[PDB]
């Protein structure tokens, strides 16, 4: 049977959020080539999905 | 004095001395992004932001 107590305080770290990233495929795909967009629009909604 | 142009960590052109004179800086990236549409609801009104 214990006779004395010991009040302790522990810590616990848990992530709840991350980096809200947003990549624009208009600049990533077809950076500056104006003729590149004509072929990029041929694929479809890969920049929308 | 020997470096004319300079890249960034992402390997993109960031600044370069003026090749003629004045020894000045150079372009900066333009503005872009994903434009979103805010609508309070077509049943209530037809506003848009």
């Amino acid at each position: 049977i214990p006779t004395n107590f010991s009040i302790s305080i522990t810590t616990e770290v848990m992530p709840v959020s991350m980096a809200k990233t947003s990549v624009d495929c208009n600049m990533y795909i077809c950076g500056d080539s104006t003729e590149c967009a004509n072929l990029l629009l041929q694929y479809g909604s890969f920049c929308t999905q | 004095p020997f470096q004319q142009f300079g890249r960034d960590v992402s390997d993109f052109t960031d600044s370069v001395r003026d090749p003629k004179t004045s020894e000045i800086l150079d372009i900066s990236p333009c503005a872009f992004g994903g434009v979103s549409v805010i609508t309070p609801g077509t049943n209530a009104s037809s506003e848009v932001a």
